[PDB]
C-alpha cells in the first residue's frame, strides 16, 4: 500500500534524486492536513454502522426495484451481503482518508471488482450510486463537526467510482 | 511508512483502525515537522558526510582499498562513495516516512546475496554506514541525532 | 479474420478498438465482400500505396 | 465447419474404412431431419429481428443494464448488443442447418470469452439473453425444431460461461 | 457437402438462407436415400472395379507398366492400384455428400503438385478414372450411372 | 433464376458447373409445371388476397391509418394498396424464377432508405405481407403453401 | 469537447496546437460562463420542457399514441418521456462541452438502429426533439436560444 | 446477365404487364429445353479438354500458326491459345444452360475485337478453331444440343467478325 | 480520452446524478486554471525543438549512450530518439491542457514498456532525459505552470519506470 | 540480353546505372568472344548432341517410345526431336546473350500448361535436356563447359 | 521431461516397431558423449556463483538496468536476477545431462516470456545475459563441452525471444 509520503518516496526513488523544495513542500502539505484526516477518520469510525445503513436506504430510496422482484438486493441474504459491501466501501474509504493516496483502494478495492460483479450478476450502477451516498453523508457530516475543509473527502469515493465507472464518452 | 503499516495491520485483521493505532497516526503527523527539519539536516550537508564518513572508512579499513580489495581504483572507490551516497538517500527517505519501510523494502532485503555476488565484505559496509552515523549525529541536536541514528542503527542491524 | 485480413491487405495490425468496432460493424450488416471494400476504400491504402 | 455429413466422413476417413451400416443410418437419421430442418431455418429467417427484439424485452428491457451504469447503457452499446443477439441466433440457424456444433467453436466461441472479459460485457445477462431468444424461438418453430435450436444454443452458452 | 456450401454462401452475404437454397437443401435431403444406394452400389464391388479398371488401363496405357515407367514392378503396380482405390474412395464420398467439396477438399487441391513430384504422368491417372468410370457406370441403372459419372466427370475434369 | 445463381457461382469459383447444380438445375426444369401451377393461382386471386390482407393489416395496426399517420386519406390508402400490390408481383417472379434474386434486384435493395425517405413505417409493411402471407397460403394447398410461403418468409425477412 | 477535439486533431498531425486552435479553446473558456447559464437555464425548467414538449408531440403526432402506436398507453408514454428526458440530459452536456461529441459520442451513434429494433419511428422523434426546441428557445434571450437550437438542431439533423 | 427466363420478365417488365400466357409458353419451352440441356453441360464439362485438344488438331496444328511465323509459334502464345479455347468453349455451355447469347455479348464479346486487333491475332483462325469444336462438340453431345451449341458458337464467331 | 470536465461528467453520469456543487466547483478550478493553460501551452508551442535540444544537452549527450555500443549511437537511432522525446513533450502538452492524465496511458503509456523492452531501449536513461525536460520546461514557463507540466511529466516516468 | 536487364533494373530502381553494372555491361562486352566461341562449337556440332542426348534419353527413360506413351512413331520421335532442336537453339541463343532472358520468353513461360495439354510428361524433357547437357560439356572445354551448363542448369531447373 | 534415451525409445514405441539400426546409433552416439556430459556437468556444478556473477560482470553491471529506473535496480530485483541467472545455467546443465532440450521447454520456457512480460522484464537484457554466460561456462569446459552447453543455452535464448 502507499500513503502521500511513500508516493513521493517512490516518485522520487526511480530517478535517484533527494527531495528539493518542491517535495518538502508536498509533503509539509500532507503533514499539515493530517489533523483533519484524522479527526474525519474518527468521526466516522463513531457512526459507520449508522452510516452504512443511512446510505443504503438512501440508495434503496433511489433505485426501488432492487428490493422489488426481479433486483439483485432481492432477499435478505443478497439485503445483507449489499450492506455487507457498503461497510467495504465505507472501510477502505477511511483507510484511504488516513493515507492521502488512492493506492490501497486500487490495490484492495478495485482491482477485479468488475470481474466479480459482472460475474454473479451484481450489478455496478446503484453500486457506485450508493459509494456516493456514504460521500454525500460522510461529507455533510463531516461539513457539520466544524471542518472547513472537504477535498480530502472529495478525493478517495470519488476515485473509487471513476474507477468502478463505465467510460461511455 | 507509519500509516502504511497501521492500515495493513488492521487490514489483516479484518478491522478499522483501533484508537491506539489512531493516536500513533496522529503523534506522527505532528512529529513530521521535526522529521522534515532532520531531513533537510541530512539532505544539504550529504557532500561533507559522505567525504568524511569516506575518510574515516577508509582509515579505519584500509585493505578494502589496498590492491586486492573491492573498492580499490578510482572508479571502484567512486562506486563505494555512491553505494553510501545510496544509504544516506534511503536514511532520509526512512527519516520522512517514520519507519524503515522505505530502507528495508528498497535497500536492505537481498543486500546479502547482491554484496556477495559483487564480492564485497559486508562488514565494511557496516562500518560505512556507522562512520555516516558518527558524521551525521556529529552534525545535529541531541534528540535530532538520536532520531536519526535510530534509522542508521537498523541500516548497521541489518547489515549484521 | 478481421485482424488477418487487415494484416494482409494493408501491411500493419490495427490500431484500436474504433478501427475494430468500424470494420467488423461493415461485416455486421454487409458482410465479408464489404469488408474487403472497405479495407481497399481506406484512405489509409490509398496513400500508402 | 463441417455438417453431420462431413463429420461422418471424416470419422470413416480417419479410420481408412468404407462407409459401414452405422455411418449410413447415422446419414439416414440426418437425411429424414433435414426437411424440418429446412422449414425450421426458413420460419427463423422469417422473423429475426422480432425474436430479437423480444428476447430483449423479455431479459434485458427495463433492468439495471440499460440504465446508467449498465454496459447496455448507450445507443452504441445498444446497437452492438442488438448486433450480438442477431449473430448468436443467425449461427444457431446455421448449426441448426448444418447439424453439427463445429462453426460455433469455430466462429463463435473462440475467442468470444476473451472478448467479453476484456470488453467488460456481462456473461451472465447476455447468456439469459441467449436463453431467452432460445425460448422465443421454440414458441415460435414448434417443440421439436425448439428443441434442436435449442441443443445448439444450450452450446452457446455452455461455451460463453 | 450440400448444406455447408450453402450456409458458407449466405454466410458470406451476411443474410440467412434463401428459401430456393432452403428448398435444395430439402431436395438433396430428400433424394439422400438414393445416394446412399449409388454408395452402397460403389463399396460393395469396389474389388471388381479397380480390378477391371486396372487391368483396362495397363492394356490402354501400357508404357507407365512397361521398365521405365511409374507402375513398374510389383509393389509399384500395388501402389498403383492404391491410388485406383484411393479415388473410388473419394468417389463414394462425393456421392454421399451431393457435392464435390470431399473429392476436391481431400485429394484434388495439390494433385498435380504431388503426382509431379511423384514422377507420375497425370493423363494415365485420368484414363485410370476414365476406366474406374465405365467399369461403374457399367455396373448400375442410368440414372444412378448419370450420378455418380457427375463425380467421375469431376474428378477426370480436375486431372486435366 | 436458379440458373443465373449457379452460373455466377461456377464463375466467381471459375470452373464448370458440377454435376450436383446441373442436377438441380434439372430438378428445377421438371418442377416447372407446380411452380407455373402456384404463380398461376396466385395471379387468379391477387385482389381477394390484397382486399382480405389490407383489411387485417388496418385492423391489426391502426397508427398508419390514423390522423398523422402514414397512410391517411384515400389516395394514401390506395397508395398502400399499390405497394402490396407490387410486392405480390414480386412474390409471383420469385416463385416462377425458383430463387429469390428478382425479388432482390427489383424491391429489396433500397426499401429501408426509400421508406425512410417517405416516412412509411417499414414494420408496418413487414406486417402487411405477413398477412398476404397468410391469406395465400391459406388459399393454396398445404405443400404449395409451403413453397410460397418460403419466398414470403424472405420478403418478411428482409423487411424487418 | 472542444480541448479534445484540438487536442487529437493537432495529435493526428504530429503536431502542438496551432495558435489559432488555442484561441479557439481561449475563447470557449471565457465563453463558459453563457454555456453554464444557459445550462441552469436547461437544467432547471425540466419537468416544464418535457411536459410542454411530449404534449404538443402527441398533439402533432397523434398515431403513435392511439393503439397501434409505439407509446401506447400508460408505461409506454412514461419510457416516450424519459427518451425525451435522455435527450433533453444530451443537450445540456452539449451545451457545456462546447461542441456536440458528448450528444454524439452518447446517443447519437447508433440510434438508427435502435429505434429500428424498438419498432420507432424516427421522424415521430424528430419532431419530439422539434417541440422540445421549440419551449426550450421559447424560455431564453435570443443569443441564449441560438447557441442553444444550434444543439437542438444538431440531435435533429442526426435524426434525419 | 440473362436467362431465357429473366429475359422473358424483363420484356414483360419493360412494357409493364404481368405474365401473359405468351410468357408461360415460353417458360415452358425453355424448360422442355433446359433437361436435355442439363445433359449436355455434363456431357461438355466432362470431356472439355478432349473437346479442346481434338479442335485444336483438327484445324490450328499444322499449319504456319502452330508452326513458326505464326501467332502461335511459341509456348506463351501457344498455352495463351488452349486457354482462349477452353473460355470459348465455357462460355459457349453458360450460354447453353441459360438459354441466351447474353452473356456472350457481356463478357466474351465485350472487348475482344480491339484487343485481337491490337495483339495482331488473326480472326479467321480462330473462328475456324471455333467451328471446329462446334462440330466435335456436335458428335460428342448430340444433334438438337449440337444446334444449341451451334447458334452459341455461331454468336460468338459474329461477336468475333 | 478525456478532460477535467468530460470526466466529471462521466462520473455524474456513471452515478445518474445531477451535477451537484462538487462537481461545479471542480469545474470552477478548471475554469480558473485555463488561461494559465493556455499560456503555457502557448510558450512550449513556442520552443519545442529548444526543450528537447537542452534534455539532451543535459542528460544524454557526452554519456556512454551516445558512445559507440550505445542505444542512441548510430544516426538513425539518434533521430528516433529526438522523435521519443518530442512525443512526451507534445503529449505532456496535450495532458496538461486538457487537464487530465487519461490521454498518457490511452495513447503513450499503453504498450511503451513492451516496445522498449523489445527494442532495447534504456528506460532508466529515457527516464532521465524526460526528466531534464520537465526541469527545462518548468524553467521556461514559471514555477506552478512547471508544477502542472511536471506532473505529467512524472506520469510518463511513472508509466514508463 | 544482360543490358535489358541491367535497364529495366535502372527504371525500376528509378536511376541511372551503377558503375557497378556499367562495369558489367564492359566485361561482358569484353567476354562477347568467348561465348561467340561457345555457341559456334554448338551450332556446329547440333545433330550429333541432339542424337547421342536422344538416344541416351530413350535409353534412360523408355516409357516414352513405348505404345501407350507419348513419342510413339516416327514422326512422334522426329517431333521430340524437334522439341530439343528448339531447347538446343535457345541454349545457343541465351548463350550468346549472357542472360537466361530470350530463353525465359520464347520457350520457359508455358511449358507446363501446353504439355499438360500435349500429355508430354515434363519430367521427361528434364531428361532430355540433362542429356543434350552431358553430351555438350562433353564436347566443350572445362570453362566453357561451365557457362553452357549454367544455362542448360538453368533450363533443367525451370522444367523441374 | 525426457533424454536422448527415452525419445528414441519413444519413437520406436509411436512406431510400435523394435529398436531398429538407426536407433542403436543414436545410443551409441549418446553413450559415447555422456562421459564428456558428466565431466561438464561436474565442472559446471564446481562453479555455479563464479559463472553467474562473471556473466553479470560482463554484461549486466555498469549499465543502465543496474542504475535507478533499471528493472535491476533494488536489491530484492538483483537478488532475483541472480536466482533467475543461476536457474538458467543449472537448467542448462539438466538439459546437457540428458541430450534433449525437453525440460526446458517444459519447465523454463513454459510460461517464462507471459511472466517477463506482465512483470516488467527487459528480455533482451537477459538474452544477453545468458549469452554472456554461456561464453564464460564455454571459456570454462573447452570447445566441444562449451558448444554442447551453448545449444541448449541458444535454445533458452530463442525461447525466450
Ligand atoms: C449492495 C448495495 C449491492 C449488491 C451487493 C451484492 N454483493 C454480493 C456478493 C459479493 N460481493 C462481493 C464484494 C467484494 N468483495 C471484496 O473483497 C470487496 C472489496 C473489499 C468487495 C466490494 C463478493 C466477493 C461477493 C460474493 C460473496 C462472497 O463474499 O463470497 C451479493 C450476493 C449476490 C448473490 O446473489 O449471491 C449482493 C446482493 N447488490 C446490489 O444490488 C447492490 C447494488
Ligand atoms: C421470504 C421471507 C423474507 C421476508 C419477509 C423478508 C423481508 C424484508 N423486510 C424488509 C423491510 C421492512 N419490513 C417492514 C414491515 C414488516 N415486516 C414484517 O415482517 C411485518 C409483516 C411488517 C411490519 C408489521 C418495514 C416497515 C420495512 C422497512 C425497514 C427499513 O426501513 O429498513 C427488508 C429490507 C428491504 C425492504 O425494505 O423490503 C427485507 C429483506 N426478506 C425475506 O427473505
Ligand atoms: C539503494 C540500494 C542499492 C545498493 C546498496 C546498490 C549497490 C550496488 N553496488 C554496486 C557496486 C559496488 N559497491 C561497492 C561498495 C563498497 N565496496 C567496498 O569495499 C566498501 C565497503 C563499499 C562502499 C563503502 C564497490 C567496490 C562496487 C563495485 C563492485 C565491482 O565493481 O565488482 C552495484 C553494481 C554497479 C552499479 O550498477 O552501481 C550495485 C547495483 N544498488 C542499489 O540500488
Ligand atoms: C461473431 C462472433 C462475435 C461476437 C459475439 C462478438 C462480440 C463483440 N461484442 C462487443 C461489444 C458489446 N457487446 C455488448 C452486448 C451486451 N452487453 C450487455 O450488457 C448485454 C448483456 C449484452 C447483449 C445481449 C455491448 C453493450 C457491447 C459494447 C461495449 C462497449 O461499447 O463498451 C465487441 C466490442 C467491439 C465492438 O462493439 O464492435 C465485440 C468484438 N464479436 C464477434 O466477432
Ligand atoms: C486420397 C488422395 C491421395 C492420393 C491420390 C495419394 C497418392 C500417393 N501416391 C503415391 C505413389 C504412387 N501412385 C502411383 C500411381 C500411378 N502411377 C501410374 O503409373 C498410374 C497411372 C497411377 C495409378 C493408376 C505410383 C506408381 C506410385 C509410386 C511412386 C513411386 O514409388 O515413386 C504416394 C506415395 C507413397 C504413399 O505413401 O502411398 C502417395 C501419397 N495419396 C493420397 O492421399
Ligand atoms: C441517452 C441515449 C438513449 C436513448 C435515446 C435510449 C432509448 C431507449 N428507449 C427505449 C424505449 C422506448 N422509447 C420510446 C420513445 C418514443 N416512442 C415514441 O412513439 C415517441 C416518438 C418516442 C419518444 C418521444 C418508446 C415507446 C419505448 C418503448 C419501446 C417498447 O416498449 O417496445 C429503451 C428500452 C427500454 C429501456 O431500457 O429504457 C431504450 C434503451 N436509451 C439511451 O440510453
Ligand atoms: C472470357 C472472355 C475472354 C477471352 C476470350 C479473352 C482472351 C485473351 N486472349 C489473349 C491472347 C491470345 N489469344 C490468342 C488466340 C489464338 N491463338 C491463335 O493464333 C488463334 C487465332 C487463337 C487460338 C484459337 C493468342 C495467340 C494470344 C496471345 C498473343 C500474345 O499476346 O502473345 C489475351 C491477352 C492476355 C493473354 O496473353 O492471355 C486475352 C485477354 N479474355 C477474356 O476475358
Ligand atoms: C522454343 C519453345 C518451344 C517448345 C518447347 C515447343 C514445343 C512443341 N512441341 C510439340 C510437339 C511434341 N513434342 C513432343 C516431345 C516430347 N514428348 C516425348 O515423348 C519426349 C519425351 C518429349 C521430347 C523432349 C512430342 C511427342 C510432340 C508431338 C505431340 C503430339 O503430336 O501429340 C509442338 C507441336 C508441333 C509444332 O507446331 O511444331 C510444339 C509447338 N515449341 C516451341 O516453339
Amino acid at each position: 500500500m502507499r500513503d502521500a509520503v511513500t508516493s513521493l518516496i517512490r516518485n522520487y526513488d526511480t530517478t535517484g534524486r533527494y527531495f528539493d523544495r518542491d517535495a518538502i513542500e508536498s509533503l509539509k502539505d500532507y503533514f499539515a492536513s493530517g489533523n483533519d484526516r484524522i479527526t474525519v477518520a474518527a468521526m466516522i469510525n463513531s457512526q459507520s454502522a449508522e452510516i452504512v445503513k443511512a446510505a443504503a436506504n438512501s440508495l434503496f430510496e433511489a433505485v426501488p426495484e432492487l428490493l422489488l422482484a426481479g433486483g439483485n438486493a432481492y432477499t435478505t441474504r443478497r439485503f445483507s451481503a449489499c450492506l455487507r459491501d457498503m461497510d467495504y466501501y465505507l472501510r477502505y474509504g477511511t483507510y484511504a482518508l488516513i493515507a492521502g493516496d488512492m493506492d490501497v483502494l486500487n490495490e484492495r478495492v478495485l482491482q477485479g471488482l468488475r470481474e466479480t460483479y459482472n460475474s454473479l450478476g451484481v450489478p455496478i450502477a446503484p453500486t457506485v450510486r450508493g459509494i456516493q451516498f456514504l460521500k454525500d453523508a460522510i461529507k455533510e457530516m463531516a461539513a457539520a463537526a466544524g471542518i472547513a475543509n472537504t477535498a480530502f473527502i472529495d478525493e478517495p469515493f470519488d476515485h473509487m467510482t471513476r474507477e468502478l465507472s463505465e467510460v461511455d464518452l | 511508512s507509519i500509516v502504511t503499516k497501521s492500515i495493513v495491520n488492521a487490514d489483516a485483521e479484518a478491522r478499522y483502525l483501533s484508537p491506539g493505532e489512531l493516536d500513533r497516526i496522529k503523534a506522527f503527523v505532528t512529529s513530521g515537522e521535526s522529521r522534515l527539519r532532520i531531513a533537510e539536516t541530512l539532505t544539504g550537508s550529504r557532500e561533507r558526510i559522505i567525504k568524511s564518513a569516506g575518510d574515516a572508512l577508509f582509515q579505519k579499513r584500509p585493505d578494502v582499498v589496498s590492491p586486492g580489495g573491492n573498492a580499490y581504483g578510482e572508479e571502484m572507490t567512486a562506486t563505494c562513495l555512491r553505494d553510501m551516497d545510496y544509504y544516506l538517500r534511503l536514511i532520509t527517505y526512512g527519516v520522512v516516512a517514520g519507519d524503515v519501510t522505505p530502507i528495508e523494502e528498497i535497500g536492505l532485503v537481498g543486500v546479502r546475496e547482491m554484496y556477495k555476488s559483487l564480492g564485497t565484505p559486508v562488514d565494511a559496509v557496516a562500518q560505512a554506514v556507522r562512520e555516516m552515523k558518527a558524521v551525521a549525529t556529529g552534525m545535529m541536536s541531541g534528540d535530532d541525532a538520536a532520531e536519526a541514528g535510530a534509522y542508521f542503527d537498523y541500516v548497521i542491524g541489518a547489515m549484521e | 479474420a478481421v485482424e488477418y485480413i487487415h494484416r494482409r491487405l494493408l501491411g500493419r495490425p490495427t490500431y484500436g478498438r474504433q478501427e475494430i468496432n468500424s470494420y467488423f460493424d461493415t461485416c455486421a450488416k454487409k458482410g465479408f465482400y464489404a469488408l474487403v471494400d472497405a479495407i481497399i476504400d481506406s484512405k489509409e491504402y490509398e496513400e500508402a500505396f | 465447419m463441417q455438417d453431420a455429413i462431413t463429420s461422418v466422413i471424416n470419422s470413416a476417413d480417419v479410420q481408412g474404412k468404407y462407409l459401414d451400416g452405422s455411418a449410413m443410418d447415422k446419414l439416414k437419421a440426418y437425411f429424414t431431419t433435414g426437411a424440418l430442418r429446412v422449414r425450421a431455418a426458413s420460419t427463423i429467417s422469417a422473423n429475426a429481428a422480432a425474436i430479437v427484439k423480444e428476447a430483449v424485452a423479455k431479459s434485458l428491457l427495463y433492468s439495471d443494464v440499460t440504465r446508467p451504469g449498465g454496459n447496455m447503457y448507450t445507443t452504441r452499446r445498444y446497437a452492438a448488443c442488438i448486433r450480438d443477439l442477431d449473430y448468436y441466433l443467425r449461427y444457431a440457424t446455421y448449426a441448426m442447418l448444418a447439424g453439427d456444433p463445429s462453426i460455433l467453436d469455430e466462429r463463435v466461441l473462440n475467442g468470444l470469452k476473451e472478448t467479453y472479459n476484456s470488453l467488460g460485457v456481462p456473461v451472465g445477462s447476455t447468456v439469459q439473453a441467449i436463453q431467452a431468444m432460445k425460448e422465443v424461438t421454440a414458441g415460435l418453430v414448434g417443440a421439436d425444431a425448439g428443441r434442436e435450436m435449442g441443443v445448439y444454443f444450450d452450446y452457446i452458452c455452455s461455451g460463453l460461461s
